[PDB]
Order: structure tokens, then sequence, then C-alpha cells
RNA sequence: GUAACGGGGCUAAACCAUGCACCGAAGCUGCGGCAGCGACGCUUAUGCGUUGUUGGGUAGGGGAGCGUUCUGUAAGCCUGCGAAGGUGUGCUGUGAGGCAUGCUGGAGGUAUCAGAAGUGCGAAUGCUGACAUAAGUAACGAUAAAGCGGGUGAAAAGCCC
RNA sequence: CCCGGCGAGGGGAGUGAAAAAGAACCUGAAACCGUGUACGUACAAGCAGUGGGAGCACGCUUAGGCGUGUGACUGCGUACC
């Protein structure tokens, strides 16, 4: 499981072309507060659609 | 701090008698 | 004159060669010894 | 108006940083935000926290405020990577390179 | 509106205001060098062949620079029997202008 | 007497890479690798010289060839119908003429045809 | 270089290269290859030769015109602030002078003055001796020089 | 000043017919191959395409000299390890009567992009009509 | 894997017989340039113009040198208007290579002939010191096993209860 | 004084001629990994260059058409000891 011959930058850029990063698409504001928060998700302060389910 | 650069192991001379040629 | 306007004779001196200093010299990897015998090494020659 | 902020020596490697600093080229610093708050590496609170500084420091000090700027600059550096030593069998041994980055954060509005 | 003629052990090709290089002839710089020794002459279809040379053929020409060349390497080697050889040769060059053209 | 040579060395070094700009991967950036490409590049400068000498000719003559089989002869008659009018123009200066002018190149075939026929 | 004279590792074995000592000129820390010993450079000349040379020297210097003698060039006062004085009316600015007998005074006053040295007459030497501008001789001391070339 | 050479965006390229009724399949090949080339125009350059357009129609009627029309093999492969694939010319015709002048086609044009490009430009037909009526090529009978 | 014309392909684009043309190299020749050896006359830089002729090239022999450290010309010359070192550019000798100069750099370099050398790096499975490579891969040191509430905090899967 | 864990680490403000002289500190080159600009690269086979050469961007400048950077395309070409 010897290497032969030295791959570069080349390739050692090239292999990051998949293993790269993709943001998040599109965060979510609050319907009856107005914060941001992701989808499907509760917010910190206890907001998921409107009622207080949880304390902090 | 700081560290020290360590080396040079007993490499028991990397192999036993394996090729067995004769 | 001074002590910079001297010289020896023509051709008094020479360079001695450096044997053993590169390609282009005219002399080079072997160093005046020839090739892999009693000639070439370390204490060569023999006895006279 | 150009901002710097710095913030060298950090546990991080110098493959892993651009793998979130590469989110935060050409967008307003909410969005700039609203991506570094919800990527989930270890770097992406790391360079949360210089992208602060950095926004306080052009709130303070070249007339700046805060929805104004635009990340202009950013890149990751190779820091001093010091060195440790672990065991791995038979006697043999490892400089283990521990890595770390100067992360480097300019913004703007020019 | 052209011509074409022999120098420099070479055969050229000329027109009007066009600064040629040549190899170097051994004449000062802003002299006055006339040929007789064209080979084609056109002008607008009046097309004349001459072998050897043209009979009413002439130039006029100014020469300008005497100036050298390109330091352009010479590079001598060989595979593993141990003989490398730089050299760097420039070679000079000769600028006239056409200032006529007959036949 | 103890004679340090960096100053030497770099000098000699930045020499070769500056010859070197423009090569790809490593032997623009790494020394001992690109003196061994800059001497093939002394090496192919070297018999390029010698053959662009080879390759005009070799390109000359196809242009000449396809002009005068336009005009309807053959390069090798066109060639002999050249020597029997014994006019010493080169093909360099035919192959001048049969791009631009195509008007002087007939009336040279022309010649060259009633010199040979 | 002091120390350790063992093998450093063994021959076979293990796959570095193969070494002998720390000792060994490639090393850090270790030898050289050809550092002399303390020595001496002086050649020898001969004696014939060597007094060739001062009858040569002395002749290109009169060709040359940089030669003045004079009766007795002395200053009678253990006092550079004089010979300083007197050589710039004198018109010279970096001068050998020699003597006969061994003066004290002009010595002493020319031993500060670091241009102007005074030799004597019979330990002068050739290259002191063109390495100046203009050299100045005395009218008894010249005869020992009379006497030794000839 | 130094030799002419064409540039692409102002060479210049023609349309022709050719039609392969009764011909020598070599013979028309070389042809076809210089013209596709472009020997025969003054302007041209080895590294530029100096070339044409030249339509080739009714492959089914070209002649070939002999025992020809069975010990003419073509050989092609597949990279699956069986596939020594064998079609003579009577089957090759029968299968598809399309490769049989741009295989020999393919052989007499060079194995660099240029050619590789060019060989786009011999636009081959099976029937006596076509759809390129809109350039008007012209009879180049030979 | 055609696969015992190089390939396309060729009834001539083959073979034999005769020619007339042409391609075809660093061969040869033309044009410019340096260098050898020998001529010959010299009008000396101790020979200088014509003149022939030669110069593929390892081991190897003989010649002509380029550059780095150091002393002696130096208690000189250059430099805070910018010295050594790095960097880019711009010229320049047949070459090792120099000169000039924008930028960084903030106290030394150094003529010209000469002298003495720890005097020139591609190796040597050389030696130290740095950074790459596999790679953001393997592995995380037992298959006894963790889940939850509360607190501390900016922080909890382990830390306290 | 500002960010941040009352931090580490930074950013202005002031010390000095100079703080990419800020204590991991004189000068800071190469391998090296970075960012930005210009160009090229997804029908293309190979010791990575050389010779011809396209087009594109940018430079002194009366267009004088030349230097510069990339090098599509193509002739030849199996590294060094
Ligand atoms: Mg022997
Ligand atoms: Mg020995
Ligand atoms: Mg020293
Ligand atoms: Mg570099
Ligand atoms: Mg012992
Ligand atoms: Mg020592
Ligand atoms: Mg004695
Ligand atoms: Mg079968
Ligand atoms: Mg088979
Ligand atoms: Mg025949
Ligand atoms: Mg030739
Ligand atoms: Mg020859
Ligand atoms: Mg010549
Ligand atoms: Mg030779
Ligand atoms: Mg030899
Ligand atoms: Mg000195
Ligand atoms: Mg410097
Ligand atoms: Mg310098
Ligand atoms: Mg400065
Ligand atoms: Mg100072
Ligand atoms: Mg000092
Ligand atoms: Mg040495
Ligand atoms: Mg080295
Ligand atoms: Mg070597
Ligand atoms: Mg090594
Ligand atoms: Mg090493
Ligand atoms: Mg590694
Ligand atoms: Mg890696
Ligand atoms: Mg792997
Ligand atoms: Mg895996
Ligand atoms: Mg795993
Ligand atoms: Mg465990
Ligand atoms: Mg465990
Ligand atoms: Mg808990
Ligand atoms: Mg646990
Ligand atoms: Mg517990
Ligand atoms: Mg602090
Ligand atoms: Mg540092
Ligand atoms: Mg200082
Ligand atoms: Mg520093
Ligand atoms: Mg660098
Ligand atoms: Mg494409
Ligand atoms: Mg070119």
């Amino acid at each position: 499981a010897v290497q032969q011959n030295k791959p570069t930058r080349s390739k050692r850029g090239m292999r990051r072309s998949h293993d790269a990063l993709t943001a998040v698409t599109s965060l979510s504001v609050d319907k009856t507060s107005g914060e941001k928060h992701l989808r499907h998700h509760i917010t910190a302060d206890g907001y998921y659609r409107g009622r207080k389910v949880i304390a902090k | 701090a700081a560290a020290a650069a360590a080396a040079a192991a007993a490499a028991a001379a990397a192999a036993a008698a394996a090729a067995a040629a004769a | 004159m001074r002590l910079n306007t001297l010289s020896p004779a023509e051709g008094s001196k020479k360079a001695g060669k450096r044997l053993g200093r590169g390609i282009g010299s005219g002399l080079g990897k072997t160093g005046g010894r020839g090739h892999k015998g009693q000639k070439s090494r370390s204490g060569g020659g023999v006895r006279r | 108006m150009e901002t710097i902020a710095k913030h060298r020596h950090a546990r991080s490697s110098a493959q892993k940083v651009r793998l979130v600093a590469d989110l935060i080229r050409g967008k307003k610093v909410s969005q700039a935000l609203d991506i570094l708050t919800y990527t989930n590496k270890k770097a992406a609170v790391l360079v949360k926290k210089v992208l602060e500084s950095a926004i306080a420091n052009a709130e303070h000090n070249d007339g700046a405020d805060i929805d104004d700027l635009k990340v202009t600059k950013i890149f990751v550096d190779e820091g001093p990577s010091m060195k440790r030593i672990m065991p791995r069998a038979k006697g043999r041994a490892d400089r283990i390179l521990k890595r770390t980055s100067h992360i480097t954060v300019v913004v703007s509005d020019r | 509106m052209y011509a074409v003629f022999q120098s420099g052990g070479k055969q050229h090709r000329v027109s009007e205001g066009q600064t040629v290089r040549l190899e170097k002839l051994d004449i000062a710089t802003g002299e006055t060098v006339e040929f007789a020794e064209v080979l084609m002459i056109a002008n607008g279809e009046e097309v004349k062949i001459g072998v050897p040379f043209v009979d009413g053929g002439v130039i006029k020409a100014e020469v300008v620079a005497h100036g050298r060349g390109e330091k352009v390497k010479i590079v001598k080697f060989r595979r593993r029997k141990h003989y490398r050889k730089q050299q760097g040769h420039r070679q000079w060059f000769t600028d006239v202008k056409i200032t006529g053209i007959s036949a | 007497a103890r004679v340090k040579r960096g100053v030497i060395a770099r000098a000699r070094h930045k020499k070769i890479l500056k010859q070197a700009k423009g090569y790809y991967g490593a032997r623009s950036r790494v020394y001992r690798v690109a003196f061994q490409a800059v001497i093939k590049a002394g090496q192919y400068a070297y018999r390029d010289r010698r053959q662009r000498k080879r390759q005009f000719r070799q390109l000359w003559i196809a242009r000449i060839n396809a002009a005068a089989r336009q005009n309807g002869i053959s390069y090798s008659k066109f060639i002999n119908g050249l020597k029997k009018a014994s006019v010493e123009i080169d093909r360099k200066i035919l192959a001048d003429i049969a791009v631009f002018d195509k008007v002087a190149f007939t009336a040279l075939v022309e010649k060259a045809k009633a010199a040979l026929a | 270089v002091t120390g350790s004279g063992k093998k450093p590792w063994r021959q076979k074995g293990t796959g570095r290269a193969r070494s002998g000592s720390i000792k060994s000129p490639i090393w850090r820390s270790g030898g050289v290859t050809f550092a002399a010993r303390p020595q001496d450079h002086s050649q020898k000349v001969n004696k014939k030769m060597y007094r060739g040379a001062l009858k040569s020297i002395l002749s290109e210097l009169v060709r040359q015109d940089r030669l003045i003698v004079v009766e007795k060039f002395s200053v009678e006062a253990p006092k550079t602030k004089l010979l300083a004085q007197k050589l710039k009316d004198m018109a010279l600015e970096d001068v050998l002078i020699i003597t006969g007998e061994l003066d004290e005074n002009l010595f002493l006053a020319a031993r500060n003055l670091h241009k102007v040295d005074v030799r004597d007459a019979t330990g002068i030497d050739p290259v002191s001796l063109i390495a100046f501008d203009k050299v100045v001789m005395t009218a008894d001391a010249v005869k020992q020089v009379e006497e030794m070339l000839a | 000043m130094k030799t002419f050479t064409a540039k692409p965006e102002t060479v210049k390229r023609d349309w022709y017919v050719v039609d392969a009724t009764g011909k020598t399949l070599g013979r028309l090949a070389t042809e076809l191959a210089r013209r596709l080339r472009g020997k025969h125009k003054a302007e041209y350059t080895p590294h530029v395409d100096t070339g044409d357009y030249i339509i080739v129609l009714n492959a089914d009627k070209v002649a070939v000299t002999g025992n020809k029309r069975t010990d003419k093999v073509y050989y092609h492969h597949t990279g699956h390890i069986g596939g020594i694939k064998q079609a003579t010319f009577e089957e090759m015709i029968a299968r598809r009567p399309e490769r049989v002048i741009e295989i020999a086609v393919k052989g007499m044009l060079p194995k660099g992009p240029l050619g590789r490009a060019m060989f786009r430009k011999l636009k081959v037909y099976a029937g006596n009509e076509h759809n390129h009526a809109a350039q008007q090529p012209q009879v180049l009978d030979i």
C-alpha cells in the first residue's frame, strides 16, 4: 500500500472537489415572533410555531 | 512550551528470513 | 610604483590542477585516478 | 474603508478551516452570521468569533455601522505547528504535527 | 509596389518603407547602398521575370542601424557520458529603408 | 580559509529558476529538478534550430504545389520549368507570391510552361 | 574531535546509510578533512639576489626621482611638535628617514607620527622602502648602503 | 516579417458534393482526404484547419477491385475480452453502409485533434438525396 | 486483440526493364561571426594584414581563465542623498559571470595588479534543522454499559449532586 | 477605550526615526500552503519541453506595430547521474 510516484497540488486540490462544503440553503423566520431558526427545529427561546413548549 | 523529537527505535532489521529461496 | 603594480614574469606561476572540481574544467568525476583499480583509491599505487 | 481583524495560534487544522471559511466571501454580515451560526464544524465557532470582533472593530474605529459591512477578503494561514511524540508499536515514534492556523478576516464596504 | 532581391547569401523580399533585417554588410551607419540584382518586379501586373537578374532593375536603399541581436543559447549535452557544454551566441543584424524601386 | 558559500549558491540557483519561468508542476519551483529540465530545454532549443530550416522547407513546398495544381501543373515539373528558364527564385518568394500575388504566379507558371513546352 | 569511538548503529540491519562514527567529517560536529597544523609560510631567498633587489629598487627610485638626501635630517629636541612643522616646509607627507647612528630624538618624535616612520640605516627593508611617496637619506647613512651593495 | 499563417475566423470554407458512383474506394479516399485537409487551397497552414466540407452520397455503389469483397476484413475490438469482432465487406454494407467510407478516410486523415475535428466535415449519406440543399453545393466531379 | 505491407489501403499505389524530373541531413555550398595551427611579408606592443587548412568527442594528457574568504596599495575611495544581504527589472562577455538601477534593508563594503586558500554541490540508501507526500485516510489502548433530572457556566456525552 | 471566557489572541489610541522592530521580537530568502487579478483547461492520450502559431487582456506610442502575460492548435521529442 505504498505510493510509487508522487501526486502534486493538482490532485491534492482535485480531491477536495466533492469533499468540500455545502452551505445551508435558507434559514427560516418565525411566523409569530419574527426571528431566524432552522426548519423543523425549535429556536433558542422556546418557539416552534407559537407556543412556549420549553423554557430555555 | 516545547517538546523533543524522538527517533531510532530498535527496528529489528525490518525482516525475518522470510524469502526462503532455495 | 607601489605595492600594487608588480607581477611575476610571463608564466612563472600556474594554477595547480584542482582535480575534482567539476565538469567544464577538463578534470572531473574520477579525478586523475582512472577507474576502479588500485590506482583509484586512498593509499593508491603500489610500492617501488 | 478596510478593517483588519486577526486571530493567531488557534487549535484548528490548516485544511479544515478553509472548509468553513469558503462560505463568507462576498456576503452581507447578516447572512455571514446566518450561515456561521448553523454550519456545524469546530471552526464555525472560531470564525464566528473573529467575524464578531471584526464587525465590532468596524463599529468602533472606522466610522462603520453594523449592517453596512460586506465581507470582502478572508483567508487562513498555516501557523506555528508545534509537535508531540506519540508511541506507535515496537518502539517506533512520531513527530505528530499539531497544526494551527493564523485566521485573518478583512471586512469593508468598499 | 514591392520587389525581391539577394543579399546575405539569401533572397529577401522588400517593399517601400519596409525596415528589413539583413545579416551584416560591412558598411557604416547612415549610408546609401544600391542593388541592381533584383529578380522579380511587380507593380500592378507589370510583371517581369529576371534570369539571372533584371536589366533595368535597381533599388535605392538607405542603411540605418548596425546592431547586434539576441543572446541565444548553444547547449550541447550527452546522457551520462559526462559532457556538457554551454555557449551563448548573438548574431549581428543590419536594417535598411527601401527608398525606391526601379525597373 | 573557511569560505561560506551561501552568497554563491543562491545566485547560482536563482539564475536557473529565472531561466525556468513557465514549466509545469515542480520544475519551475524546485531547484534540482529544474536544472535537469532547463538542460533538456537547451538540447531541444539546439535541435529545433537545426530543424526549423527542415520544417519551413517542409511547409513552403506544400503551398507552392497547391497553387501550381490550381494553375494545373505538379510541383516537380514546375521546378523543372523554373530551371529551364533558369530564373533563380527560391521556394520562399514563390510561397509568398502564391498566397499574395496570384496574378504574378499565373504569369510565372505561364512563363515556365512556355519554357518547358 | 573527542568522544565516541563506537559504531553508532550496526552495519547491515537498519536501513539507514552506513556510518562509522559521529566523528565522521560529513556530519554535524565532526572533524574536518584537511585542516592544517601550525606551520611557517616563510620561504628562503638567496643572499646575492636579496641584495640584488636593493640594488634594483633604489635605481628605479632615483629614475622615478623619489629620493632626497640631506646633510643631517634632525630636530634637536625629543618633541614631535617640531618634526611635524619641519616636514610641512620640507613639503612631504609620508616619508621614511634613515640615519647613521642610533638617534633617540628622531625616533621618539616620529613614533607617534603614523605615516612618517624612521628606520635605521642597517635594518631597511624592501616593502616599506617601496611603499612610500618620497624617501630621504643621510649623508653618513648612505655610505653604509654604498659599502653593502657596491 | 514571419511567414504567412492562416487565421481561423477569416479562413474560408467551401461546400462541395462528390458522388461515389462506381469509384475505387482508396482512389476516392485519398482525393477526399487531401481535399479535406487542404493541400489544394493556397493558404494552408499545418496547425490551422484550412479545410472545407464535402458531401458523399450513395455509399452502396462503391466498386472495390477484385476479390477484396470477401477478403477486406474489418476488424474492430470491444475492450471486453472475448471481442475480436470481425465483419467482412458485404456484411458491413448490410449491417451499416456508412462505415465503409468513414473508416477508409479515418485512416488517411491525421490522428490528432485537427483531423479528428476535420472528420466531422465528411457528411456521408446512404441515399441519392440529402438535407443540405440550403448550402447549395457544386459537383466536384473527381 | 487485426497482429509475419508501419497503417490506410493498393490491381496498380506491386515486381522486373529503361529513363527523364523531384524530395531528401547538422553531408556540401553561399552570407556574417569567434578560435586553432602552420605558412608568407613583418615594422614590434613584441609581432600585425592578406593566406591556406582545421576545430564530433569519454578515460585521459597541454593551454587560456571567471568568481568566493582573508592580509598587504588602506589612517585611500564610496556610503544616512543609504554600505554588506535579499529581491524585481534593464543592459552585457564566446563562459564561469559581471557592471547599472527601481523596492526592502539601517552599518559596512572596496578598487587595480598582486599573495595565500576549510574556494565553487545533484546525487553519495551522506548529516543535521524546516516543510510536503499518503490524508483530513487508518486508529483512539478490550465486546463491563449506560440513560435521565437538577446545578456551575459562554459553554456538559463524561465535571458535582 | 473596543471585541472576546474579568481570558488566550487580536483592533484602533500613544511610546520611537521605524511596531509587517511588539518581545515566538535585527536582516526574513527557498521548499511550502494561501488569497486576489489576467489568460488557458470538460472529444483529450504519454519524461511535460522545444519550434511554428491562434485568439484574448495589458503596456511605452501618433495607428508606426513592437515588448509583456497566458500557449488554444501543431512538427519533433522514451529525465539525470
Ligand atoms: Mg586502472
Ligand atoms: Mg582508505
Ligand atoms: Mg568567515
Ligand atoms: Mg516560489
Ligand atoms: Mg570497540
Ligand atoms: Mg569542530
Ligand atoms: Mg639570512
Ligand atoms: Mg469469434
Ligand atoms: Mg487472433
Ligand atoms: Mg524507374
Ligand atoms: Mg540543410
Ligand atoms: Mg558543414
Ligand atoms: Mg562565417
Ligand atoms: Mg572537443
Ligand atoms: Mg578529456
Ligand atoms: Mg583587499
Ligand atoms: Mg540587499
Ligand atoms: Mg546587491
Ligand atoms: Mg533603505
Ligand atoms: Mg544606523
Ligand atoms: Mg562596525
Ligand atoms: Mg570547499
Ligand atoms: Mg543543496
Ligand atoms: Mg553530481
Ligand atoms: Mg541525499
Ligand atoms: Mg535529510
Ligand atoms: Mg508524512
Ligand atoms: Mg495532507
Ligand atoms: Mg487512501
Ligand atoms: Mg477508510
Ligand atoms: Mg475508523
Ligand atoms: Mg478503549
Ligand atoms: Mg478506550
Ligand atoms: Mg446531564
Ligand atoms: Mg461516556
Ligand atoms: Mg456520578
Ligand atoms: Mg491581551
Ligand atoms: Mg517567526
Ligand atoms: Mg542594526
Ligand atoms: Mg524579523
Ligand atoms: Mg517566498
Ligand atoms: Mg474544448
Ligand atoms: Mg516563435
